[PDB]
RNA sequence: UAAUUCUAGAGCUAAUACAUGCUUAAAAUCUCGACCCUUUGGAAGAGAUGUAUUUAUUAGAUAAAAAAUCAAUGUCUUCGGACUCUUUGAUGAUUCAUAAUAACUUUUCGAAUCGCAUGGCCUUGUGCUGGCGAUGGUUCAUUCAAAUUUCUGCCCUAUCAACUUUCGAUGGUAGGAUAGUGGCCUACCAUGGUUUCAACGGGUAACGGGGAAUAAGGGUUCGAUUCCGGAGAGGGAGCCUGAGAAACG
RNA sequence: ACUGCGAAUGGCUCAUUAAAUCAGUUAUCGUUUAUUUGAUAGUUCCUUUACUACAUGGUAUAACUG
């Protein structure tokens, strides 16, 4: 090519959006924004393929232009604005508040939360540096920079952000035995706790995570998102709570539950 | 000997004040390479100047790590390494031998004759055909 | 134009390569600017991105630097004596990096008397109050003051003039000067 | 008529002037408080690492 | 003027076009130094300090204890001066981030823009303050990208056994050029680099992969063609405008 | 009609090309980046308010008339 690309074809669209392969020829292509391309979800896949409120594209623009939909206490009208992990989607004419978080089979789940949990947001720590005129800042996974932190924060920790003023309340370190979400790969959406973490110099470091039913697995370091101390998260988890169920176990658990 | 080239030779931005006097020879500068590698004795207290050395020059080491035997030392500050493997052919269920030569760079801290076996690490492009330089050595 | 591809050379084997695409704009060269001495002529070229470079077509002054004292003043330049790449730039007096020129020594000498009060070669009470302070740091190397009778120092250029536009540098000192002066008066 | 004085243009340069004074006042406010936290955190660090030397004395 | 998205002369008036150009807290610290009359002095006054550009030189600590010492001093003066005194980020790894000192420059940026509302305070002057948001702006981060690069992997052919190096082929040193590394190009030097584990040359009615037909097992034969990657716009070469093209509506 | 943005995406073909393309895999401590999202700018009349506007400086042209 010569410049940037601007169309996304239909079969090349990311799989966990679940667009059906016969309705059109192209998919929505997500704008450049806070979250990466194949790790996010536009506002048109939310408002017509999950909540079933709108039936077209022409209906979604009619919703967005009435200035209903906010993200993180700020109004958006970009019809493919890229909402990603841990974002808060506050409609107003229904008094519903949502939070983007992962399913267990690997999907973005519809999650309703309260009116008080929708005042804050976690975020991990991607780098910490010394800026111009000697002040330091910190970069989160969604790209917020925040100057003047505590000195005890290091990288791969987790901050808590107040969405009103854009500030920090407290923070969680990163060591053995913590509650951890997994945000990328194969064991995607499972919740467990840290056994220990071995390190390879000049390579990709591996953590070992134990479930609650005590079965273990291994992922790279960067697909690991700290949530809280053991038995106590800071957010409202979905049903199943990140427990991997074998396919044998979930036929008959659907069978015996089938009593309607 | 160390001044044979037609322009003056120095680790740049390393200043000697003649007004002061201190019984050191010259303020040499030297770094630690990383990855559990050990800077040799003859680099910290040696007297050569080389632009492209891992312990003295301005190159980094990152990327791969290889290993192989040295088969030609006929250039000035480069050698050639031979590497040997096998290759599997599925229909016949068997292996066949192959090889590839790589050229690397040799700092004058090391003394490498033919027949030895070195380990080498990767740096940014040094010449037309060079992307590695030696970081350890073990004899024959 | 001048392109910087490696697709026109031969392999490490000697095998002659093949014509693969047409010539791409993002591998280009421009023309070498030779930098004469004279009145100020500086032209601006436009680069990748919206940036800017200043080509110097001829200039005459600079901004040179005394290391051991730590003072950098603005002077004039006179002519090049030595260039280690080819000696067809000394016979034309271009201006590259690593070129060895001569400057006029006047504002360094005029600074030196103001800082110390001592001559080179051969009255308020504030002044000798602090001239007495800078007493031990008075003397310098012999072989560098020994050209203050002529006002022609020896200095090398450390800025690329074809890129940055300017032409600055630093004074030769005795360790480096011992090398070049043995090179200067023997290779001719 | 273009480019005339007008009350509509008048308070715009008031609000623009009022912005960066009220803005940049808060920085040196907030910078001092950050150094205030760093001030006390070193103060215990002089004491709390001396207590190892109290134990190294014992 | 036979003519084409061809255009000449004369006369008007605008800008987020083009060209210029003011406003503002206090603090500290440096250099110069009127005087002063003195010991061991202290001083009026003056100027300098945003950011960006280019060069030079310093800080960017850290493995375990105690004296003798040369003086100086913070201090109770014990007028002995013994002492009753230090901070410092990140990486496997840096000349890293970031800070200071001298300067330097055909001197870069630091809102002479626009819609809505219309209020609070008064000595009531069109006095003084004051809401929501559009567009522009320098640098660091970020997202969509781009440019190069490491390891291993291709069909038939010896009726192709030696190939490359003037005219760069393989390496060293210094410059030029570029967004940037590099024989990418130019100077001086060295004589290297590939090969029976098939180099180099010849054929291809050869764009590469995901994949397709047949199938006990092993396999044989296809892939111009709905997805991702490259190349091209009658054949070669050259450049303009732009963040981005060697572009062909 | 001036100014701003886009026209470098998309669509079509398979001629060249046999260590090239291309695949799975690394690297940038070796570089440019419109846009988007988040931070970010009292110092700039000669001046610390002395002549010389900040209740706001100057020309030139388009469409249009002839």
């Amino acid at each position: 090519a010569r410049g940037p690309k601007k169309h996304l074809k239909r079969l090349a669209a990311p799989h966990h959006w679940l667009l059906d392969k016969l309705s059109g020829c192209y998919a929505p292509r997500p704008s450049a924004g806070p979250h990466k391309l194949r790790e996010s979800l536009p506002l048109i896949v939310f408002l017509r393929n999950r909540l079933k409120y709108a039936l077209n594209g022409r209906e979604v623009k009619a919703i967005l232009m009435q200035r209903h939909v906010k993200v993180d206490g700020k109004v958006r009208t970009d019809t493919t604005y890229p909402a990603g992990f841990m974002d808060v989607i506050t409609l107003d004419a229904t008094n519903e508040n949502f939070r983007l978080v992962y399913d267990v089979k690997g999907r973005f789940a519809v999650h309703r939360i309260t009116d008080e949990e929708a005042s804050y947001k976690l975020g991990k720590v991607k780098k910490v540096q010394l800026g111009k005129k000697g002040v330091p800042y910190v970069v989160t996974h969604d790209g917020r920079t925040i100057r003047y932190p505590d000195p005890n924060i290091k990288v791969n920790d987790t901050v808590k952000i107040d969405l009103a003023s854009g500030k920090i309340t407290d923070f969680i370190k990163f060591d053995a035995g913590k509650l951890v979400y997994v945000t990328g790969g194969r064991n995607l959406g499972r919740i467990g706790t840290i056994v220990h973490k071995e390190r390879h110099d000049g390579g990709f470091d591996l953590v070992h995570i134990k479930d609650s039913l005590d079965n273990t697995f291994v992922t790279r370091l960067n697909n690991v998102f700290v949530i809280g101390e053991q038995g106590k998260p800071y957010i409202s988890l979905p049903k199943g709570k990140g427990i991997k169920l074998s396919i044998a176990e979930e036929r008959d658990r659907r069978r015996a539950q089938q009593g309607l | 000997t160390v001044q044979s080239e037609r322009a003056f030779q120095k680790q740049p931005h390393i200043f000697n004040n003649p007004k002061v006097k201190t019984s050191k020879r010259t303020k040499r500068w030297y770094k630690n390479a990383g990855l559990g590698f050990k800077t040799p004795k003859t680099a910290i207290e040696g007297s050569y100047i080389d632009k492209k050395c891992p312990f003295t020059g301005l190159v980094s080491i990152r990327g791969k790590i290889l290993t192989g035997t040295v088969v030609s030392t006929k250039m000035h500050r480069t050698i050639v390494i031979r590497r040997a493997y096998l290759h599997y052919i599925p229909k016949y269920n068997r292996y066949e031998k192959r090889h590839k030569n790589v050229p690397v760079h040799v700092s004058p801290a090391f003394r490498v004759q033919v027949g030895d076996i070195v380990t080498v690490g990767q740096c940014r492009p040094i010449s037309k055909t060079v992307r590695f330089n030696v970081v350890k050595v073990s004899a024959a | 134009g001048i392109s910087r591809d490696s697709r026109h050379k031969r392999s490490a084997t000697g095998a002659k390569r093949a014509q693969f695409r047409k010539k791409r704009k993002f591998e280009l060269g421009r023309q070498p600017a030779n930098t004469k001495i004279g009145a100020k002529r500086i032209h601006s070229v436009r680069t990748r991105g919206g940036n800017k470079k200043y080509r110097a077509l001829r200039i005459e002054t600079g901004n040179f630097s005394w290391a051991s004292e730590g003072i950098s003043k603005k002077t004039r330049i006179a002519g090049v004596v030595y260039h280690p790449s080819n000696n067809e730039l000394v016979r034309t007096n271009t201006l590259t990096k690593a070129a060895i020129v001569q400057i006029d020594a006047t504002p360094f000498r005029q600074w030196f008397e103001a800082h110390y009060g001592q001559t080179l070669g051969k009255k308020s009470k504030n002044a000798e109050r602090k001239w007495a302070a800078r007493a031990a740091s008075a003397k310098i190397e012999s072989s560098v003051e020994s050209q203050f009778s002529a006002g022609r120092l020896y200095a090398c250029i450390s800025s690329r003039p074809g890129q940055s536009g300017r032409c600055d540098g630093y004074i030769l000192e005795g360790e480096e000067l011992a090398f070049y002066l043995r090179r200067l008066t023997a290779k001719k | 008529i273009q480019r005339l004085v007008t009350p509509q243009r008048l308070q715009r340069k008031r609000h623009q002037r009022a912005l960066k004074v009220r803005n940049a006042q808060a920085q040196r406010e907030a910078a001092a408080e950050y150094a205030q936290l760093l001030a006390k955190r070193l103060s215990e660090r002089k004491a709390e690492k001396a207590e190892i030397r109290k134990r190294r004395a014992s």
